[PDB]
RNA sequence: AAGUGCUGAUAGAUUUAUAUGAUUACAGUGCGUUAAUUUUUCGGAAUUAUAUAAUGGCAUAAUUAUCAUUGAUUUUUGUGUUUAUUAUAUGCACUUGUAUGAUUAACAAUGCGAAAGAUUCAGGAUACCUUCGGGACCCGUCUUGAAACACGGACCAAGGAGU
RNA sequence: ACCUAUACAUUACCGCUAAAGUAGAUGAUUUAUAUUACUUGUGAUAUAAAUUUUGAAACUUUAGUGAGUAGGAAGGUACAAU
């Protein structure tokens, strides 16, 4: 998908000896509503003694960051296991949108290191300003102003003709 | 998709859209973009294509 | 309900070029004048009970 | 911002023009306050003066399995399935030949060298303009390659 | 009285008159006409409507049960309006540009040549079998004369033979094609009238000279997809 | 001339790759098709030399072994190299397919009339649209000259041939154009001429 | 001349052909008249993709057209003339067929009798012989 | 979520409903109070009280029962209130009207079962030949498994095995 | 996006399986009309015409449903005699 973002909040429900058990909340990055409510259960039976049903999860909502037309460089914290090899990770990517970020990451950690997306779990994701991004693929594209005449397109191959007459000479200069 | 003109003009690259808009037209854009040289070869858009019968 | 809406919508043209009214929407508001009697009936006739 | 759409998409029925629900132009001009109205470029081919042009190209196949209640057409100029979406519900013919007469003129006049075997457009097959046509008796695979004419009638416009 | 209310097709799911007889009612008083007639009876003074035996019998003959009844429904035509010039896709006036005039009660197209011009008649074309350009003729005066109706002109007729009831026959017989005498007055009348007015239009793609030849296209244009 | 389209498809085989122009012409051959492809010593193999050295010298020891005349004949020209690759993607055992490998005449060294005739170019399948940068490529040119084809400077005399001849035949036409460009100076004043296509071009006056 | 039946319907037919039997392609002894195979390793029996099709009872016609000939009839073999009087009032779903056996000299007048009765006759022209 | 407002196409359409049981209930059209209001003036058009429990709306009483309880949610309602909404108060005739009896029928064209004589339109892998496409291993048997590098079988007629 | 099964679905047809209906026809039922009791109104009577068997081992209605060796049961079918 394109993993929207979410706030996950959980309860477990309230039997007598303690009613009013404690909330505990999530950021959870997952394409739909109701993964979003079972990486919750994943990452809450590691922290929390409390499965389903023991618990509840209280309102969730879906969120919309704050400014999606700025150009922040997000950094994320990652943990994700190898054939062998369980591994922290930081890396780092430029989107206007923090859930494009995460799917930039996914779509990137899965074929750099072969990483399928149920061994990877996001820790931490932050914006993080300039002058502390480190990943040399990032801080190339901060020095306005940036000349970069990659002469870009797709270039559609070919045209509406398959048989065509006129030899696309690419360049046009 | 996007492909590249001749044309720049000058704003900071932390501009809002009212100044891009206050620099779009004081450098005088769309009176010679409408006679830019082959985008008298645009307007086979506005012309040939479709050419009714 | 939606009648009413294409006939609110349409006289938006009457902002623009306010052209007819003339057989044709005008007549499909002015019968809400004589639908007006139905509120000046309520001032003397819903004044029986 | 989108909110355009329920009004400037409308204008082409005040470019119809029948009881004009938006008046805007979208002039389609060289003007310069005028970049609008999203022309899809593009395709021109004719080959539909009449009887647009096709071959047949084999059954409704699967793999190993053939239908062939079903002929696969292929049109002189369609590319994608906004193309061969015109065609559905014209009646193609294949249109070839035989020894016989065997038959007098009896309706405008005939001559019986010319057999044909009318049919109708059915659906769309493609991602690219490829087209199904159910015909009447069952199109014999050694006119695979042949053309078959595409009508042009029965018409929306 | 009045109130018909039967507001039904753009809807297309309400009537609204069952709110009519609320308090429009006398709800007394209730004397009607009420015809009583015993008048089909077989009162056979010298009557004799029984009916008498041709048969009123078991002769025994079989053929089908009763057809239920389509009556003319609506008619959809797409948007053509007179007179748009036309194109036309098969009959003997295949590829000839024409103009329509009028869209009559059988949902078919009035379509002249003009048979000066185009050598095509007053004759009748579906809207299946034709294809409507960009835009119009104008045609803002013209009487369209109403005498030309579709129930108007069938072919009339083949009696089986001449009238006489039980006659006989030869081949290849030519009853009906003379074309007719009247016809002729009325194609000379929108001929007459309709050349007064392609005349007068800015010579356009389609006004003067312009009907007169052929449809079939060219490069860099359309079946697909165009704004046709 | 006449037919489905034409009665051929000349298609230039100058720096295209050879086996996307192979599935190209064998699915538009199954069409009904007719083309007739030219300069096949031209056709761009990927991957450096010494790649497709080994697999066209280990596609010639596959012979059969109790006779090897029946065995797989390994045809060297570049025309042969590229009508191989048409036949694998034909039905070639059907007679179906056997009519669509009859309609692909397939020349190497553009003769005889294929070189007044225009011959068209295959974009889905140029080299220059399809491989990168750093990357190498072949031509089966020096690929049936290494695996034994004895008529490369045969062909290359006769390409300087008609590579001669057509500088005869464009300055009779470079000059020709000139007589148009003052040809169309004495119709300005013709009576009202041009006026009813240029404002619908315009853009080339 | 005779009318055909009671507003004839429309017989419509899942298979024409005929089904032809296992192997009698392949031998001489072999009549093509089905049977149904019983032996294990075969594919005939077992069903497989283009060998081909047995009978079953899915393909049976239409109840009302069963039985039906071409001319919307329905048959009855005729021996002799008095059972023709039987087709005096089945004149209108049935149709006679002069037996084989039944003679040239008979069937002249069978033929005659029940051009009276209007029975379409399916075989008149029988014993025709224009001749002794 | 609402029909919101549709526009396009596709394939299909049982029925001898008496060849031993509704073609009728529905609704829809065409005649017989009223009065002003409006509009076009050629229609239409609109209008109230006419009888509801009134259901929704408001106020209030009232009580059942509750997330949480300032409250909210109700529940039984009841009254008052006006704001709306809906249904009932269309018999007598008469239609080629719509529906519903596995909802296909109206319009035309083409063609004459034609006295014997004889064409038109559809169909016919009947049992083959011609042309293509697709599928397609040889049967019987024993066997876990047979096309088997398992056994029998060259072919054909007669005979031939659960009494 | 799209292509693709003997699967899914809606329809026609064949069988199966399970239910359900019909037999006073010197009766039932129409359409009219004469008369009528009259209840305003609808029935009952006379006339004229009309439809109304089925190996009830039949006919009519409705729904689901269909793989098969070895194997068992039903219904047909070929041969020849009394």
């Amino acid at each position: 998908g394109l993993l929207k973002e979410y706030e996950v909040v959980g309860r477990k429900l309230p039997s007598e000896k303690e009613p009013q058990t404690p909330l505990y909340k999530m950021r959870i990055f997952a394409p739909d509503n109701i993964v979003a409510k079972s990486r919750f259960w994943y990452f809450l039976r590691q922290l929390k003694k409390f499965k389903k049903t023991t618990g509840e999860i209280v309102s969730i909502k879906q969120v919309y960051e704050t400014s999606p037309v700025k150009i922040k460089n997000f950094g994320i914290w990652l943990r994700y296991d190898s054939r062998s090899g369980t591994h922290n990770m930081y890396r780092e990517y430029r989107d206007l949108t923090v859930g494009g970020a995460v799917t930039q990451c996914y779509r990137d950690m899965g074929a750099r290191h072969r990483a399928r997306a149920h061994s990877i779990q996001i820790i931490k994701v932050d914006s993080i300003p300039a002058a502390k991004t480190r990943r040399v693929h990032v801080k190339q594209f901060h020095d306005s102003k940036i000349k970069f005449p990659l002469v870009q397109r797709v270039h559609h191959k070919g045209n509406r003709k398959l048989f065509s007459f006129r030899k696309p000479r690419t360049y046009f200069q | 998709n996007l492909h590249l003109t001749k044309y720049r003009i000058k704003f900071p690259y932390t501009a809002p859209t009212r100044i891009v808009r206050k620099a779009w037209t004081e450098s005088d854009l769309k009176a010679q973009w409408k006679v830019s040289p082959w985008s008298v070869k645009a307007q086979n858009i506005c012309k040939r294509s479709s050419l009714n019968d | 309900a939606a009648e009413k809406r294409t006939v609110a919508k349409v006289l938006a043209k009457a902002k623009k070029q306010n052209v007819e009214l003339a057989k044709s929407h005008f007549a499909n508001v002015a019968t809400k004048a004589a639908a007006n009697r139905a509120k000046l009936l309520a001032a003397r006739k819903k004044k029986v009970a | 911002m989108a909110d355009t759409q329920a009004k400037s998409t409308t204008a082409p029925k005040a470019a119809k023009a029948q009881k004009a629900p938006k008046a805007v132009k979208a002039p389609k001009a060289e003007k310069p306050a005028a970049s609008e109205a999203k022309v899809s470029a593009k395709k021109y081919k004719r080959h539909g003066r009449l009887f647009a042009k096709a071959v047949f190209t084999g059954y409704k196949r699967g793999l190993r399995n053939q239908h062939e209640n079903q002929a696969i057409l292929k049109i002189e100029g369609a590319r994608r399935k906004e193309h061969g979406s015109f065609y559905v519900g014209k009646r193609c013919v294949y249109v070839y030949k035989a020894e016989t007469k065997k038959c007098v003129p009896q309706h405008p006049e005939r001559k019986t060298r010319v057999r044909a075997v009318w049919g109708k457009v059915t659906r769309i097959h493609g991602n690219t303009g490829a087209v199904r046509a159910r015909f009447n008796r069952n199109l014999p695979g050694h006119a695979m390659g042949h053309r078959i004419r595409i009508m042009l009638y029965p018409s929306r416009i | 009285k009045g109130k018909k209310h039967p507001v039904n097709s753009y809807l297309k799911g309400g009537i609204l008159r069952y709110s009519k007889a609320q308090m429009y009612k006398r709800r007394a008083l209730y004397r009607l006409k009420d015809k009583k007639s015993p008048v089909v009876e077989k009162a056979k003074v010298p009557i004799k409507k029984s009916k008498a035996s041709y048969p009123t019998k078991t002769f025994v003959k079989k053929r089908p049960s009763k057809a239920n009844f389509s009556e003319h429904k609506r008619n959809t035509r797409r948007n053509l309006t007179p007179g748009t010039v036309l194109i036309l896709l098969a009959g003997r006036h295949q590829g000839k540009r024409v103009v329509l005039l009028k869209v009559l009660a059988s949902g078919l197209l009035l379509v002249t040549g003009p048979f000066a011009l185009n050598s095509c008649p007053l004759r009748r074309v579906s809207q299946r079998y034709v294809i409507g350009t960009s835009s119009k003729v104008d045609l803002g005066a013209f009487k369209v004369p109403e005498h030309l109706n579709d129930a108007y002109f069938r072919r009339l007729k083949a009696k089986k033979d001449k009238k006489t009831g039980e006659a006989d026959i030869f081949a290849a017989k030519k009853e009906r094609f003379v074309p007719n005498e009247q016809r002729k007055k009325d194609q000379k009348e929108v001929d007459a009238a309709l050349l007064k007015v392609i005349k007068a239009h800015p010579e356009g793609k389609f006004f003067a000279k312009y009907l007169q030849n052929m449809f079939a296209l060219h490069s860099s244009q359309y079946p697909h997809r165009m704004r046709f | 001339m006449t037919g489905l389209t034409n009665r051929t498809v000349v298609i230039d085989g100058r720096g295209h790759l050879l086996g996307r122009l192979a599935s190209v012409v064998a699915k538009y051959l199954l069409q009904g098709g007719k083309v007739a492809v030219v300069r096949c010593e031209e056709l761009n193999l990927s991957g450096h030399f010494y790649r497709n050295k080994i697999k066209f010298l280990a596609y010639l020891r596959k012979r059969c072994n109790v006779n090897p005349a029946r065995g797989p004949f390994h045809f060297r020209a570049p025309s042969r190299i590229f009508y191989k690759a048409v036949r694998g993607m034909i039905p070639h055992k059907t007679k179906r397919g056997q009519a669509a490998l009859a309609r692909l005449r397939v020349f190497d060294g553009i003769p005889s009339p294929y070189d007044k005739r225009r011959r068209v170019v295959v974009p889905i399948a140029m080299r220059v649209l399809t491989l990168r940068s750093d990357r190498k490529y072949c031509q089966v040119g020096r690929l049936s000259h290494e695996v034994g084809w004895h008529y490369q400077d045969v062909i290359k005399s006769l390409e300087r041939k008609r590579k001669a001849k057509l500088r005869v035949t464009l300055k009779h036409n470079r000059e020709l154009k000139k007589l148009t460009v003052k040809a169309r100076e004495n119709i300005a004043k013709a009576a009202e001429p041009f006026n009813k296509i240029i404002k619908s071009y315009g853009y080339e006056v | 001349m005779t009318i055909r039946p009671a507003y004839r319907p429309k017989i419509v037919k899942k298979r024409t052909k005929h089904f032809i039997r296992h192997q009698s392609d392949r031998y001489a002894k072999l009549s093509h008249k089905w049977r149904k195979p019983k032996g294990i390793d075969n594919r005939v029996r077992r069903r497989f993709k283009g060998q081909y099709l047995m009978p079953n009872i899915g393909y049976g016609s239409n109840k009302r057209t069963r039985h039906m000939l071409p001319t919307g009839f329905k048959k009855f073999l005729v021996h002799n003339v008095r059972e023709l009087e039987v087709l005096l009032m089945q004149n209108r779903v049935y149709c006679g067929e002069i037996a084989h056996g039944v003679s040239s000299k008979k069937r002249k007048e069978i033929v005659e009798r029940a051009k009276q009765l209007s029975v379409r006759l399916t075989n008149p022209n029988g014993r025709l012989r224009s001749q002794e």
